[PDB]
């Protein structure tokens, strides 16, 4: 059961931005597991940020994202999906999925004011 | 982490539970917490020696993956639906969690007369899971979506109650020193057993016997049980080092029951029993001590004794005849199993285990484990 994930979509962006990430399945039953969107600034704690269940119907937040990100799934494309709306330099680090265990490498978002 | 002392209930026959809230709206469940398996199952329909289980159609949030799981092991079997819920710990967290949860609507040997628990709490790794390794575990879900650490720990009380701390080590449940071993390989809680000593004197045997096929650490396994050459030497011991009139062959097999006058207690003429765990440096090895009366288990005029030890096929299994010793910290992020002496581990106001080291691996391989 190789739980193979890659993720992509971050860049740099303004106070107010916007990004949409996604990250690629491959090497499990993508439609059956449950899909984890976590966050690494360094220096900082691990934070969660977003949980979807297989059939994406249930869907739970971090209260430091709720009503700013949404996370959806693609189970025919074996893609994960986190839009973020109304960023803060706070959302900046690197971003990954996890399911299982296992995480892909990530992504970066910098909310960079400068 | 104080929120989470005194969290588990039981002892070692019922079990040590933990109490779960699972779906919407809540249903109370009381689970083993078992680090010798991978998988939350719980009751899901009713059935003899249970009170309560998990009614799936009473829960709004809870949704079926449409497949289910089988377990064939060598007692019995366990066969349930795989689902996902939410989940909450109240003797431990505020929030509510999503994980894959397997229904059981058929067992055999599986909920054995006696136990208080509903469900079972695999705290075990990934490896295990079943139907595969891809069904999260219930500890992968808790770390990843509560920002833990990824580590828990283990004090058994029952020698009641006792506290599964998910997080992290509660400094007012263990005095001295935290020793760690290795852990070998990440399925089972795997750890390398380097000598066993009874009343301080070595069985002669390889060291590879403690280890084929392998010594884990399982709270979900009530004795101490041993691969068999290794039980018949320990019992061979055990009886030499007594000198008083011998025990029956059946209370070594778990077939007679031993009584004395409520009065005059067994503990002061059997050996203590020491198994010796190879330190992170390998030249170095420390060891865990338990007195006879973790071993020699009580169970109107006369007190009545069970012993605390079995014979198995291909498995050391470090269960609660041991754990109820000891604060065991199962460190999951430095692959590591820690031990300390449990001060709630104590009848008649004596310690009943000891830890103590360094000793010298000079005498063992390299490796123990074939
Ligand atoms: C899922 C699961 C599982 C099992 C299992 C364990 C148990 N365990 C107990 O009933 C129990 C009672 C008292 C204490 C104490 N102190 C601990 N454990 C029951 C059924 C199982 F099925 N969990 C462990 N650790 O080893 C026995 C197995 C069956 C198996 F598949 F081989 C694994």
């Amino acid at each position: 059961a190789q739980v193979q994930l890659q993720e992509s979509g971050g860049g740099l962006v303004q106070p107010g931005g916007s990004l949409r990430l996604s990250c690629a399945a491959s090497g499990f039953t993508f439609s059956s597991a449950i899909m984890t969107w976590v966050r690494q600034a360094p220096g900082k704690g691990r934070e969660w940020v977003s949980t979807i269940g297989s059939d994406g119907s249930i869907t739970t937040y971090a209260d430091s994202v709720k009503g700013r990100f949404t996370i959806s799934r693609d189970n025919a494309r074996n893609t994960l999906y986190l839009q973020m709306n109304s960023l803060k330099p706070e959302d900046t680090a690197v971003y990954y999925c996890t399911s299982a265990g296992r995480r892909g490498p990530g992504t970066q978002v910098t909310v960079s004011s400068h | 982490f104080l929120a989470m002392v005194d969290n588990l209930q039981g002892d070692s026959g019922r079990g040590y539970y933990l109490e779960m809230l699972i779906g919407t709206p809540p249903q109370k469940l009381q689970i083993l917490v078992d680090t010798g398996s991978s998988n939350f199952a719980v009751a899901g329909t009713p059935h003899s020696y249970i009170d309560t289980y998990f009614d799936t159609e009473r829960s709004s949030t809870y949704r079926s993956k449409g497949f289910d799981v089988t377990v064939k092991y060598t007692q019995g079997s366990w066969t349930g639906f795989v689902g996902e819920d939410l989940v909450t710990i109240p003797k431990g967290f505020n929030t509510s969690f999503l994980v894959n949860i397997a229904t059981i609507f058929e067992s055999e040997n599986f909920f054995l007369p006696g136990i208080k628990w509903n469900g079972i709490l695999g705290l075990a790794y990934a490896t295990l899971a079943k139907p595969s390794s891809s069904l999260e575990t219930f500890f992968d879900s808790l770390v990843t979506q509560a920002n833990i650490p990824n580590v828990f720990s283990m004090q058994m009380c029952g020698a009641n109650g006792g506290s599964l701390v998910l997080g992290g080590i509660e400094p007012s449940l263990y005095k001295g020193d935290i020793w760690y071993t290795p852990i070998k390989e990440e399925w089972y809680y795997q750890i390398e057993i380097l000598k066993l000593e009874i009343g301080g004197q070595s069985l002669n045997l390889d060291c590879r016997e403690y280890n084929a096929d392998k010594a884990i650490v399982d709270s979900g396994t009530t004795l101490l049980r041993l691969p068999q050459k290794v039980f018949d030497a320990v019992v061979e011991a055990v009886a030499r080092a007594s000198l008083i009139p011998e025990f029956s062959d059946g209370f070594w097999t778990g077939s007679q029951l031993a009584c004395w006058t409520n009065s005059e207690t067994p503990w002061s003429y059997f050996p203590k029993i020491s198994i010796y765990l190879r330190d992170e440096n390998s030249s170095r090895s420390f060891r865990i001590t338990i007195l006879p009366q973790l071993y020699i288990q009580p169970m109107l005029n006369y007190e009545c004794y069970r012993f605390g030890i079995s014979p198995s096929t291909n498995a050391l299994v470090i269960g609660a005849t041991v754990m109820e010793g000891f604060y065991v910290i199962f460190d999951r992020a430095q692959k590591r199993v820690g031990f300390a002496a449990s001060p709630c581990a104590e009848i008649a106001g004596a310690a009943v285990s000891e830890i103590s080291g360094p000793f010298s691996t000079e005498d063992v391989a390299s490796n123990c484990v074939p």
